[PDB]
């Protein structure tokens, strides 16, 4: 005896996984791993982040203060979830530009209230409805004041409320539609209402509407919801002469990572660092299938449910 | 791969082989054998890892981001941001296409050239010893057991001891 | 012989083409083919889409009911095309947000309109003009209603519309700017002029303007234009007490894949799946540097125009 | 190319082989001839339309979209509408740009690659039959007429029936 | 001697540079090159293109022509430097959509005003405010026009100015909101003011508002500053019976290449073509970390702080 | 790199080595030299050049865009704004930070190649005078003085010259 036979190769598996390459659609390697999360847990995890349960309030509904949102007048949030079963239970009321207020207030991630004491001459605060009542008996927005006449006339109303503090200040105010033309005289003596907040830097004028709408629990009117910041220093003017709904105080503006999303989903202890509307998901991944959109530490979303990373060589079996 | 060990001038893998990602497997005067080899297969796989944690390093901490479904239709400004999201999305999606295209295309080659790298390591150790008969096999032409072939797994293989044996065996 | 000589090697070619590469700026191959569609046919293709040409008819001048857009009634399209060479042979006219209502008709992709009988008490309808001839005779928009006073006093409207269908409804409407005070008084009675439409969900409240614009066929006025969509459930509800420009019924809309592209190109014969301003150009390239503007399946726009993918070796001929 | 052997030591191409992508020419007893080779060349073509099947006929199907062409100057909007269909333009020409190159670059290579194995395949199947004499051509020391070139283009040459009048031929 | 050794091999190096790969994150090679520019000059160099320090005056002070910017009346420039310590030193203004106003005046490049001769019948011109004195005595925004009542009453005014011209005019006007009811009675007779200005292509009327403002040095009033650009053939038309800012003239409108800066950076001599916020970078390296902000033939601004390319082999020295 | 040239079967660099990127060295009659390749340290700095001249060859001149910083809060189009910036900002980041990665692992993949290119080319000059020391080293079996070894670097050494006294040296 004198010869061998030295041979060389690679191993082999029974269950290679397929992937795709520059040249090849589907070859198959070894092994392989998963880059794109599709799945989820199906519960939104909140020990990572404090996760606020919006319940049948929205956003704007908890800020302007509605009877059944008492429980959100000095709670915050790192992410706020609006629940599509969500309902405004007080008087009826339009925004123009309502999202802009709506994220205004998610990104501040708070609804901390400081009330001001502003000077009411000849006018009447604390004004009620039936349409909104605070547990049985007639009321109205807690942030918001609504002013009416005070015995046989309405005077110009003017008061001044400076910003002394150092950071922006959120006054949320509004102008009221009265339902008839004998209703306008009724309530606010003058016959043209009008409200003109205004700052330093800019103004907001506005005039009201004397006109039916259609029956919202009990009323034919409307009232335009408004906000105005004041910076450091600026100074805040409201000069109406009718149909004013004054503010009772402002919110404290900050520059914070907060939130708002609109989910239906369960919300149980659980750790988790990224969010989305089906509940939480793990960010182990660098992609994912779920839904864009996200909040917190996530991977980005893509089109694609699978894209499989090879980890291993080709599989090349036996015959 | 593009260097034609795997898949090319190879035959196939082994399924017997459990041990490791490359090895040996040889004939001599004790019998049979398989032998998975350690450095070359836990170069690869340091490869491998090293791309996982390259693409599994870093997910981005995002907060308060733009509306992406909406209710109510707006027209002008509810359109952008529809397209905002909308062409993010494709972009991103292409970027992961792409990513995991040349990746996995590089992944066949380094693992190719991995084979290609330990058979030419193994030449270069036999010198004239050893010749060629195809399909990455070597016809050794001499008395070598299951020592003889440790030195060859180890890298200590000193083909002058055998070189005379070798050198009769080939051209006689 | 005993020897013989074998020499390995590969082929080549005498005009080879030029690629870009990672290293070389300039490298000859073998082949290449190209990536980039610089190319087009010239002209529309029509077998794919429904593409419908609006001639001297914009989007907005057919859907508001032109005299000269009666052929545009009740067609629909995939892809409308607005002629540059196209006007408005109406009343003088303008819309606040102009955009948003030619994106939402076109999205709509359709102009099918259901007429609704208003009850209209104490005012006369089907009002005209001299500058809007719909065949001879003086007219109108034939989607809008022209309400003026009836005799001698101009009532308070009071209309209401409910939305018994299951889907959005898509109301347009407008006010009358009059060109003087007189002219105020003389078709309105009413010295104050004002509109209200209000949904549940909001409210559009607008005020005309008295004034002289410029001379547009005939009438210094003008009409702007307003839209209110009516979801399933909700009601419709005008409050007026003049210059009410009324809305003869609802279009039709829907989430389809349609669209709107200004284009001075010819629609001939052929089939294509992407249509550009300049025409239709094939869609087997996965690029293309024809027009930014796109429609269907196509290929991505990008700043360059020519782009070489090499589909051989490298070239290196004999000497 | 990055394997040496395309306009590296093979010196250029042929013109006359039009009838595959590589090949072999030789010299013998019966004369001279030319043969293009079926398996490199098709391994090649197999690559190349492999990566021309991924990059086309994937156009995404869009509808309506926001407005790129505007008439009047509208400000603070407007310019946004320009600006994200500036950074889709720019992002997508760059991507197109990048693999258009990364293409290029794995082309030239596995082309360059195909030749090499080819070159490697010959060698093999040659053992101790032939010796390297310099670009890209083998000298055979047997009489080896076209039936002989025949089997080794078909992969079928038996070196064990030439190893006694070469191996003198080589060492005498 | 009979034999010879010949061994083959690669340089090293004794301080090699780390690189990232795809495989590894920290590889030592012969030598690498940065590829994000991280620092800056300090300092905008005005040669390369013609760089404008606005000093005290924004670009819309300079604009309306407030007394401590009479330097910038027909001054043009590529790149304007507002600073953070610039006021606005006449009549208390605000303007709806003022970014837009600010772009197109910034995008133009040009502040050149060719004035023209209107026809004001029955009012007086060049009214003024102790809260803008020019030297010393009362004066107004240099480019726009103050009117008010001519002895016992205010006429309806009514003027036009067609554009013979070939290019886009771009004409500045406004609205005066007084103080106080005595004073819209006082400054222009008529009880409700009004301005309207429409094009054939378009129509903007505004309404002023009678109120108290906060103490913008002395004056309780504002000034609703708007603008309207006019097409070649257009024809220009004002209709006001009150409350009117009259335009003096026109601006040049043209496509140029020119932006706006908010900037502290001095300006002094220098050669760069890309200009940031922090001052000039070199454009060589393709990223940048210096500002996202940016001027000219710029790096594309990315997050990383530094990235190095190797531009040699791997480093492996001797033991 | 992937080809287990440089880092591999050649041990480690040269810092002696300071007038080339790849050199030979050797031991002879004459003493022992050091001598760069010309040729293979021109095609390795060709190429980098090529990398580098590809990443700086244009910086998009871009004049008015969209506001990036803000004062006072406006809502709905702000949010629009800052997102379109901070997509546009990773999508580049992503962009420098794979392009980085892929252009560094081609750099040591070419850089290594062209180590081992110039192996193949000195060993396929050579013929059957030298085998294979390993470490990156021939063994000549004649007498190859400083004339000798010229001859190889200029790529003008003929083996017929020394065949006869080689080939006796190899297997006696
Ligand atoms: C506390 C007190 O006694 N105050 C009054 C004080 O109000 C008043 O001062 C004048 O007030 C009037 C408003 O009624 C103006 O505001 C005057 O400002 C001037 C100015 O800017 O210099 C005069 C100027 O001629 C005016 N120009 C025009 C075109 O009208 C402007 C203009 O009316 C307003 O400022 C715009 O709102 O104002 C201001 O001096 C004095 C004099 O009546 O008496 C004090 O007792
Ligand atoms: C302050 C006040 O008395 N508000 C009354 C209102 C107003 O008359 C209308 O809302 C104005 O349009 O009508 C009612 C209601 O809302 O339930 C009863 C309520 O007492
Ligand atoms: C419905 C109506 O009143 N039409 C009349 C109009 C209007 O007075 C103005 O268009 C309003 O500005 O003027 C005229 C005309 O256009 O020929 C006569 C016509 O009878
Ligand atoms: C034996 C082995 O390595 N199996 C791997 C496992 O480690 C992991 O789940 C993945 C690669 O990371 O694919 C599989
Ligand atoms: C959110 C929550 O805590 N409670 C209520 C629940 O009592 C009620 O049945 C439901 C009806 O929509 O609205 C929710
Ligand atoms: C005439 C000719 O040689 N054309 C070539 C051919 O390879 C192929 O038809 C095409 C697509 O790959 O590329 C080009
Ligand atoms: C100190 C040093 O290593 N300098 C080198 C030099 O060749 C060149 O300036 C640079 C750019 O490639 O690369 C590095
Ligand atoms: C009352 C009045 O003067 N109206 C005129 C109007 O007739 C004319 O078309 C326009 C052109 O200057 O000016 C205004």
């Amino acid at each position: 005896n004198n010869t061998a036979t030295l041979c060389l190769g690679h191993h082999a598996v029974a269950n290679g996984t397929l992937v795709k390459t520059i040249t090849d659609d589907q070859i198959e390697v070894t092994n392989a791993t998963e880059l794109v999360q599709s799945i989820s847990i199906g519960k939104i995890c909140n020990n990572s982040y404090r996760v606020l349960d919006g319940r049948n309030c929205t956003l704007i509904d908890a800020m302007l203060g509605d009877p059944h949102c008492d429980d959100f007048q000095y709670e915050n949030w790192d992410l706020f979830i609006e629940r599509s079963s969500a309902f405004s239970n007080c008087y009826p009321y339009d925004i123009p530009d309502y999202a802009s207020l709506r994220s205004i207030v998610a990104s501040s991630g708070t609804l901390e209230f400081t009330a001001e004491g502003f000077t009411w001459t000849g006018v009447t605060q604390n004004g009620g409805s039936g349409a909104c009542k605070r547990g049985s008996a007639d009321s109205f927005f807690s942030r918001l004041n609504w002013l009416t006449k005070s015995g046989n006339s309405y005077p110009i109303l003017n008061v001044t409320m400076p910003n002394n503090k150092n950071f922006d200040k959120l006054y949320i105010w509004g102008i009221h539609h009265p339902s008839s033309n004998k209703e306008q005289t009724k309530l606010y003596i003058q016959e043209s209402g009008r409200v003109t907040v205004s700052t330093e830097r800019s103004q907001q004028t506005v005039i009201p509407n004397i006109g039916s709408r259609p029956w919202v629990r009990g009323q034919s009117g409307r009232i335009s919801i408004y906000w105005t910041i004041v910076k450091p220093g600026d100074i805040l003017m409201i000069n109406s002469n009718g149909n004013l709904v004054a503010p009772r105080g402002y919110f404290k503006l900050r520059t914070g990572k907060s939130s708002v999303m609109r989910s239906d989903a369960l919300i149980d202890t659980c750790v988790s660092e990224c969010i989305t509307p089906n509940g939480s998901i793990p960010n182990d991944k660098p992609f994912q299938n779920v839904n864009k959109i996200t909040y917190g530490k996530c991977p980005k979303y893509i089109r694609q449910n699978t894209l499989k990373l090879a980890t291993g060589m080709r599989n090349v079996p036996e015959k | 791969g593009i260097f034609g060990a795997i898949a090319g001038f190879i035959e196939n893998g082994w399924e017997g082989m459990v041990d490791g990602w490359y090895g040996f497997r040889y004939q001599n005067s004790e019998g049979t054998g398989q032998a998975a080899d350690l450095k070359s297969t836990q170069a690869a796989i340091d490869q491998i890892n090293g791309k996982l944690n390259r693409v599994i390093e870093r997910t981005n901490e995002k907060f308060h981001q733009i509306e992406k479904e909406f209710s109510e239709v707006e027209g002008r400004i509810q359109d952008l941001e529809k397209y905002v999201e909308d062409t993010k999305i494709d972009l991103w999606s292409y970027n992961a296409e792409l990513l995991v295209a040349l990746e996995n295309q590089h992944t066949i080659d380094l693992t190719d050239a991995e084979m290609n790298k330990l058979f030419e390591k193994t030449r270069r150790q036999l010198r004239e010893n050893a010749e060629d008969m195809g399909g990455g096999c070597f016809k050794i032409y001499h008395k070598c057991d299951n020592a003889c072939i440790g030195s060859i797994r180890n890298g200590t293989y000193d083909h002058y001891i055998y070189r005379d044996e070798a050198l009769n065996n080939r051209f006689q």
